[PDB]
């Protein structure tokens, strides 16, 4: 007789309903991904939309329970996250422009070609042959060509695109009472109503910014180490107190600089730890590295697998005609069934993914026993924090040296301390100044502070001005750089890898102190001691039952995000680099350009 | 006895109408199923599970049915729950044995079986020991729906989606309940 107890009995007709009709599209697609034939394809797909019909339709249908007299916390989560109109709010024209220029822009960055200006018939794919050419070359008119031919010939087709998909997605977020698009994508960072652990969506920008202000003073370090080497590799092309030119990074945009780490590696007579040929010579299949790692998880007392995990996970490639597209992921098809799909071979990277892989599950098998609508993280970069200090902790001298793979004794140097957190180092925080940068040039387009007059400039000014690298040919306001890239193209967020960055970081430094650690942060396991695992499911098991800025409490001690963290993981490296530069200058100035003469 | 009657019927019924069988005066036999199977839940609340055979009594019930797998711990005296409120309740004063194994491999078909109900929604929680088979539309707001699908008006019987490839708490679980009260 109320309008909230209505809330209620329409959740559990929806709570049982909902986790069937997902084990048929889930287990649909599964059986695709794993045996691909023609037949399987159009069993996927139909279940597929049949799952999301009876989602709309729930979805239309919720909408006569008004928020606003809701009093219980859980159900207003639940029927927040099952109310939001989402798209096809516009009229039916607009929505079908959109859904077209969305699909013409993934095809186009996915099947785009760039050939030779002397021979026009042998050009080549993004994937298989162009960022290959651009991660393992060291003649620099090669590199050069690369980076602007796949700028020049493909990113030009995305502009008159781009200049469209902005007004209609702006559209559609001012629709739904958000002001822009960019409010939408930080609306997950949202938390209304728990006094003491409110968050508002302007908050997050802020916080950004008074975080990466941090950072700086370890960047700018790096960088000028990073061009002091690099000056070695292409004389006469780095000036000594300039930018780095944009395409001797490593990769086509910078993303990573990890591909460096052959040019730039301070002592080249110690070979980091690798035990590959211990692993092979010793007859280890490819199940005897998931029995380690499910072990590993078990001692710091985490449950035990499934028994329906064993039986039917592919974790083996299957040979002779079962070509199945395997890019390592883990299942949640629901209803107590978690499977793991993985080509693996036996080498060290993958005894790493396979660590990831069992984090994934670990975190999916603690919260299995909330609602459907909150099996899920506790925002959108809980996951993969989550899954990577797992095999951040699984690769430390102390746990290969009680594995077996290593001698028993090894003795170490600081050399090989060096070295390792150098290669860490050049992909953790090389990373984070890019995707600051990149999201903050979208946040300013879609609210309007850029006229579109303005796009290319400001994109370059600012990547003078924050990244530290410099665009090696004039651009004018016809190509589209950002465009170019996979996650601008079709319509992905950004900003996680930015958080997950800093999450993960903070979860070792709490848990290493409570396994009474005593050396620096980079030599931690949280192996054998069962506090940490139980500091760890503390959180584990809530899903988004509770606003994140509380699970992050439960195990950390503060409210937000920081980054005290990371600098307090990387200050061995720091030091060692801030006697590094007596000569050089540290900085870089924003006039020098390749050029201006 | 008669329990190889009971024990193996080549279907039992769905919970919110369970199958009671009440066995007349004769001699009882209890090693058969003292020693039949794994039996993964296997609890006396009142009777010497290490004697049995040593007491007897007037009249002795067997209930059973078919359930999910983590709801077998609703089966017990003064529990609360989707099973325990709605379709079959065991009073506070009970004196049966409560005994439930898996039965996985008979019960599951792929592609769904959706021959096993279960009802979730009842104005009022159930009296000790009751059944009901009504199927009448429960109403939830305020606007008569004089028996259709719809909103705020929702059909109560829903059906268990039982498959093979599911995770221990989902296969479905046969129980036979004895309640006591024949030597
Ligand atoms: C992978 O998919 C193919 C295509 O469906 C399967 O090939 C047939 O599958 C049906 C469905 O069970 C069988 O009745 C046929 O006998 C299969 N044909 C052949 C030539 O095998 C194939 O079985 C699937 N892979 C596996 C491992 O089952
Ligand atoms: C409404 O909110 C209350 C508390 O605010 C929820 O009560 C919890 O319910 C779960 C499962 O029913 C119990 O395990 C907890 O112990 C309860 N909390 C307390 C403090 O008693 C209730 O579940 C919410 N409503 C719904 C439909 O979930
Ligand atoms: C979600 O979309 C609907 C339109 O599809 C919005 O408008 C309401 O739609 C219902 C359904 O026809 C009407 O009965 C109401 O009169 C409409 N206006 C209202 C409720 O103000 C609806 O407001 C949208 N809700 C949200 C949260 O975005
Ligand atoms: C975690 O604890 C276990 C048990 O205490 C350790 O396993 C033993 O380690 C000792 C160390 O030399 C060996 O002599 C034993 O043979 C090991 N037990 C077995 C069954 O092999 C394990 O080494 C510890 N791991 C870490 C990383 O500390
Ligand atoms: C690694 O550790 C050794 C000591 O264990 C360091 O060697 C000393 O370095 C300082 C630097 O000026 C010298 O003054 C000392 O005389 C060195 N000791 C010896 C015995 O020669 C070494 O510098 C460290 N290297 C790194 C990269 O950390
Ligand atoms: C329940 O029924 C099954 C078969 O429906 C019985 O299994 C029989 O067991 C006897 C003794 O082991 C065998 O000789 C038969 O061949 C089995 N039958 C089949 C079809 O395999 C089982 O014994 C019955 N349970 C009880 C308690 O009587
Ligand atoms: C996990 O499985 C192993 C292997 O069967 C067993 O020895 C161990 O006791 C199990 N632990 C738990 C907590 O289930």
């Amino acid at each position: 007789s109320t309008i909230e107890e209505q809330a209620k009995t329409f959740l559990d007709k929806f709570n049982h309903e909902a986790e069937d009709l997902f084990y048929q599209s889930s287990l649909a697609s599964w059986n695709y991904n794993t045996n691909i034939t023609e037949e399987n394809v159009q069993n996927m797909n139909n279940a597929g939309d049949k799952w999301s019909a009876f989602l709309k339709e729930q979805s239309t249908l919720a909408q006569m329970y008004p928020l606003q007299e809701i009093q219980n916390l859980t159900v207003k989560l639940q029927l927040q996250a099952l109310q939001q109109n989402g798209s096809s709010v516009l009229s039916e024209d607009k929505s079908k422009r959109l859904n077209t220029i969305l699909n013409t822009m993934s095809t186009i960055y996915s099947t785009g070609k760039v050939c030779n200006p002397d021979n026009p018939q042998e050009c080549l794919l993004l994937e298989p042959g162009l960022n290959e050419i651009m991660a393992n070359s060291l003649d620099y008119n090669e590199r050069l060509w690369a980076w602007e031919s796949w700028r020049s010939e493909v990113g030009k087709q995305l502009r008159p695109l781009y200049e469209e998909y902005v007004v209609l997605k702006n559209e559609m977020a001012r629709a739904n009472h958000y002001e822009d698009y960019g409010d939408y994508w930080r609306g997950d960072y949202e938390v209304n109503g728990v006094d003491g652990y409110d968050y508002s969506r302007g908050q997050l920008i802020e916080d950004v910014e008074h975080t990466f202000e941090e950072i700086k003073p370890l960047y700018e370090h790096l960088h000028a180490y990073v061009r002091a080497k690099l000056m070695n590799a292409y004389p006469s092309y780095i000036s000594p107190i300039g930018c780095l030119p944009a395409h001797l990074l490593g990769d086509m945009w910078g993303r990573f600089w990890t591909n460096l780490y052959s040019l730039t590696v301070p002592f080249g007579q110690k070979p980091n730890i690798d035990v590959t040929d211990a692993m092979v010579d010793q007859a280890w299949d490819a199940q005897r590295i998931f029995k380690e790692a499910e072990k590993f998880f078990v001692s710091v007392g985490l449950p035990n697998m499934t028994q329906g995990f064993w039986e039917n996970s592919m974790l083996t490639d299957p040979g002779n005609v079962q070509k199945a597209v395997c890019h390592p992921t883990a299942w949640d098809l629901g209803k107590g069934d978690f499977r793991i799909l993985m080509c693996t071979k036996v080498t060290m990277d993958d005894f790493l993914t396979a660590h990831h892989e069992m984090g994934h599950i670990q975190y999916d098998m603690a919260y299995a026993a909330q609602p459907f609508l909150l099996r899920n993280g506790a925002n959108e970069g809980f996951h993969e924090a989550v899954g990577e200090i797992m095999s951040l902790s699984a690769a430390t001298p102390k746990h290969l040296k009680s594995i077996g793979l290593l001698s028993p004794d090894f003795q170490e140097d600081n050399e090989t301390e060096i070295n390792f957190l150098l290669k860490q180092a050049l992909t953790i925080v090389g990373t984070l100044p890019f995707t600051y940068m990149l999201e903050k040039w979208r946040w300013m387009v879609f609210k309007g502070e850029i006229p579109k007059d303005q796009w290319m400039k400001k994109w370059w000014e600012m990547k003078r001005e924050i990244v530290g690298v410099v665009e090696p040919v004039p651009h004018d306001e016809t190509y589209c750089d950002p465009a170019s890239l996979f996650h601008v193209s079709n319509d992905y967020s950004f900003i996680r890898y930015y958080t997950r960055t800093l999450y993960q970081f903070q979860f070792q430094e709490a848990l290493c102190q409570a396994a009474k650690h005593e050396g620096p942060l980079h030599k931690c396991d949280i192996s054998n001691s069962t506090e940490a695992g139980q500091k760890l499911f503390n959180m584990l098991r809530l899903g988004k039952s509770e606003p994140w800025t509380l699970a992050l409490e439960n195990v950390v001690g503060a409210k937000n995000m920081n980054v005290r963290p990371l600098l307090n993981y990387f200050e061995p490296l720091f030091t060692w680099l801030k006697d590094q530069n007596k000569n050089s200058f540290v900085g870089w100035s924003t006039d020098w350009s390749p050029y201006a003469d | 006895c008669p329990f190889h009657e009971v024990f193996n019927a080549t279907t039992f019924a769905s919970v919110y109408a369970w199958n009671r069988k009440r066995i007349s005066n004769c001699v009882a036999d209890y090693s058969v199923i003292y020693n039949f199977a794994p039996f993964f839940a296997f609890k006396c609340y009142g009777v010497s599970p290490t004697k049995l055979n040593d007491l007897c009594f007037t009249n002795v019930y067997a209930d059973s049915f078919v359930i999910r797998g983590n709801e077998v711990s609703q089966i017990a005296p003064g529990q609360t729950g989707n099973i325990a409120d709605y379709n079959y309740k065991l009073p506070d004063d009970f004196t049966g044995c409560v005994i439930a194994w898996n039965s996985n491999k008979l019960d599951s078909k792929p592609s769904g079986n959706y021959n096993y109900l279960y009802r979730l929604f009842r104005k009022s929680k159930l009296k000790p020991f009751e059944r009901d088979i009504s199927t009448e539309i429960y109403q939830a707001g305020n606007k008569p729906c004089n028996g259709v699908a719809g909103s705020n008006c929702y059909s109560p019987l829903q059906s268990y989606g039982f498959r093979p490839t599911y995770g221990v708490g989902h296969q479905p679980y046969r129980v036979v309940v004895l309640s006591f009260e024949v030597c």
